């Protein structure tokens, strides 16, 4: 019998952990700081205001369709009277946070896969490896270096949620024609110039189908964090599932689900 | 002169330097077409094209027509050899220079009119002096008197999905001609077009030629348009050029007989 | 304020828990006899014949390339080493009950939203209802009912990835050509044979890829309802990220990652 | 005679009895399928077909030709009409006497042959019996005679994608005929083939119902191979029958030039 491994990472992780510590006390303080300021701030503000510009937003998206707006109404306005709006502000910072990482880096990883082939024979099928795997694997390098908390959830949200996008990206490059690459390669652009007046803008409707798969990948990630202890209403739930609390657990996971609704609804209509 | 080319050859596939030495050595083409796939592009192409002329090419599939435009913009890469324009080989500049090559002398037409449809006109036209960071007043007069060059001004609001080919063909003209260059290339430019609008196409394209002197290369599949265009016209096949005729080529015809 | 939801919804689980009990614990015996069965006896037997097999097979489904059966051999074997081969013997009956169940309930309502339309506008959208929400939610209605153990986390996995399979075997039915239903009901096939002659046979290929989504979502689906009390390696996972033992958890999720990739490239090649 | 009609109609979309008594004052379909967008298949067609004949049904491809074929045997569920035949209307009968009507009366031959690539000759054609749990000796013999028939016995485990379209077709008129029905119906069997071979499939046709003699129903676009088939031939152009000549719709010209 042998069972060397287990000693082999705990000690390759308080390296890191030793080593590096520098750098993760500051991501720990920036998260905690973002998190605490976006969700305090710029957001649980009155809670009669906010419903109502999401529901003129979804009146706008949806013109003279008044079920997704009678949603969005019935919807969060219940989630406030259960109690449960502070709870949601965050599960929004953290989606928010996830999903900004994750485009930061898959869209420029998206644009590297798509000028060098290599690279991306060595992503995608990397991706597919990290699709095809449950998302729970995903917690151990979570707190291993970020311990619990906030930034783990947010850590594994953005390594949970990033495929989609950095697929999509690469497909919505490497299939714009071209013939007008050969167009702005004739005038002289030199690859930075050519991204922003071509390719992006014709590609957008593709990328922001990842995108809007990565927010809901990252919504998942955060609920599943909520075992960490990343706050929001899936700690709800949690407690529920421990306790066997069916009516706070059941409100919560309604509250989870208006909200997934009300993002999909949203991420689709603002995209075609 | 204006142009000057020195053993330009395009070969795809590895094997690079060994298909390299094959092809140099005059070795047959349909051998390798079918032997290896390392297929052959150009076959050590030396000629030239001198300042206000039209220097017309033609050949069907598999010529390597259009590859010698691609090379001479660099569009795609040249396995070897040279061209000196202006005093400057172009397969031996920096990114910079070949930049500013590509930004004032050469600008190229395309078969399917190469138009960013997310862009208006107006915007598209501009392209051209958007990439060389010009005053937008500056590059907004310059399309417009573009545009007005062709007649087309009142659509500066538009989008090419709205738009015909003759229309669309204009307006990727007048892109090319808002930078005022020294060369205009052509890559099968009005095959999706009828024969009204091409004969049309091809008068007024004559008349700014000789209005607006500028050296030109064309290409097209038919030898009417050439001769009704062309002023040295040059038959390629097998990636290998024929000749440079103008009123010659319809008399000395080695399996030229196309004219009829 | 207002907080009627929770006694309601306590109220309404308690009735039915009580009024049915007659089939919840017939349910829950089966269940866990069903798991303590083929995961003791029909598994659980010489780990060093069992990976021998499964490295045969993935030599057969290769024919030549050697990664996928040196990774089955370093796998498994890297499990066996670990100690963790009983826990892997579950984590299977577990997805593969599941997988059984989602099957059983799909294909059959995939049939019937195939020749029914109404049926499909219907259910279609219910499917990327449930596809989008997360699946931390659908535990809620797994500790209502069956409490903890391991049919609640089969109930979830069952209900967290039917919906793929529902939609290939819709497809895969309403995507063969008419003229073949045409040229079979006019001989007089009475939906049964004409079903198992004809669709099938042809929807095969379709149904399949449903399938080895439905797999994919089953195990990620049981390696989070390891909170529950699911056995298997995700309750490995779970103590490590509640104890900070990152080497066991780490050594857990390596053999869950180990075990994806092996059904991913069996239920891909057994498609093709 | 084996068949009769009475008044058989199709009326697709909303409005089934509104649309279906408002057309019935007889006035021209276009108006109806153009303006109140009612689309037609048939209107009020009372014809019949006698036992041992060939009643081919003609009509520019879009003019609702083989509806009525699969109208026949219910492919389309009928808005109203009787077809009688052996003493039976078919419209007024439950799933039963349906499907055994299909399987032992009728049976269709199709344009693209109709055929379930995943089973070989030798299983394809033993469908018609499959499908009436017949045994296994028994049908596979029955299979084995009706392609020997054909002369394709030599082929009898083979698949169908790795044949020829001719072939496809007898075996696809090998499974309609294994059934052994007193009628036959053929929806633009031969419009995938060339005219030599599909000029042979006609003779083997006639052949074989000369030697063996059976209802036909058959549905085609040119009058040539028609009248070379044509026992007994009726137009059809927008969902109406105009005619039943055999030797005089050449002749006779009601309303209509496409006869010549």
């Amino acid at each position: 019998g042998q069972v060397p491994i287990a000693n082999w990472v705990s000690s390759a992780t308080d390296w890191i952990t030793s080593t590096f510590s520098s750098g993760f006390d500051v991501i720990q303080k920036s998260g905690t700081v973002l998190m605490n300021g976006i969700t305090g701030a710029l957001t649980a503000v009155p809670f009669w205001l906010m419903i109502a510009v999401v529901t003129i937003l979804a009146i706008l998206v949806s013109g003279k369709k008044i079920a997704f707006p009678l949603f969005t109404f019935i919807g969060l306005s219940l989630i406030a009277n259960q109690g449960l709006w502070s709870d949601l502000m965050s599960t929004i910072t953290l989606v928010l946070l996830s999903s900004l990482l994750s485009i930061i880096i898959g869209v420029p990883l998206g644009i590297w896969m798509a000028k060098s082939d290599l690279v991306a024979k060595i992503v995608q099928p990397i991706l597919d490896f990290m699709q095809t795997m449950p998302g729970f694997v995903y917690l151990i390098p979570a707190v291993a270096f970020f311990g619990i908390g906030v930034v783990p959830g947010v850590f594994a949200s953005v390594i949970f949620a990033l495929p989609p996008t950095v697929r999509m990206t690469n497909l919505g490059i490497r299939q714009v024609s071209t013939e007008l690459v050969e167009a702005a390669d004739s005038f002289g652009s030199t690859a930075r110039q050519k991204l922003f007046k071509l390719e992006f803008p014709l590609a957008k409707g593709t990328i922001m189908a990842g995108v809007n798969q990565t927010i809901m990948l990252a919504l998942s990630m955060v609920v599943i964090a909520s075992m960490i202890g990343a706050p929001g209403l899936g700690r709800g739930v949690l407690a529920a599932v421990q306790s066997a609390d069916i009516g706070k657990g059941f409100v919560s996971g309604i509250s989870l689900v208006i909200l997934a609704i009300i993002i999909d609804r949203f991420t689709q209509k603002l995209n075609v | 002169v204006k142009i000057k080319i020195e053993h330009l050859t395009k070969i795809f596939g590895k094997r690079i330097k060994t298909a390299l030495t094959m092809v140099e050595k005059g070795e047959p083409k349909n051998e390798i077409l079918k032997k290896t796939g390392a297929t052959v592009g150009v076959y050590d192409t030396n000629f030239e094209i001198n300042e206000g002329e039209i220097f017309v090419i033609m050949g069907l599939s598999g010529s390597g027509k259009s590859t010698l435009l691609r090379l001479l913009n660099r569009l795609i890469e040249p396995t070897s050899g040279k061209i000196f324009i202006d005093n400057q080989d172009v397969a031996t500049l920096n990114k910079e220079d070949l930049l500013q090559v590509r930004r004032k002398t050469m600008s190229m037409v395309f078969q399917n009119f190469g138009l960013f449809p997310h862009r208006t006109i107006l915007e598209n036209t501009e392209y051209g002096l958007e990439v060389q960071n010009v005053p937008k007043e500056e590059r907004r007069k310059r399309a417009e008197k573009a545009l007005d060059n062709a007649n087309l001004l009142d659509f500066k609001d538009q989008y090419p999905k709205q738009l015909s080919g003759g229309m669309q063909q204009r307006v990727g003209l007048a892109r090319a001609l808002a930078n005022d260059p020294e060369i205009l290339l052509m890559d099968e430019a009005f095959s999706a077009l009828d024969p009204l609008i091409r004969r049309e196409m091809q008068d007024e394209l004559l008349e700014l030629q000789a209005k607006f002197q500028k050296t030109i290369i064309f290409v097209s599949h038919d030898l009417n348009e050439a001769l009704r265009i062309g002023d040295r016209i040059a038959i390629m096949k097998d990636g290998k050029i024929m000749q440079i005729g103008t009123g010659e080529e319809i008399l000395t015809n080695p399996a030229n007989d196309y004219v009829k």
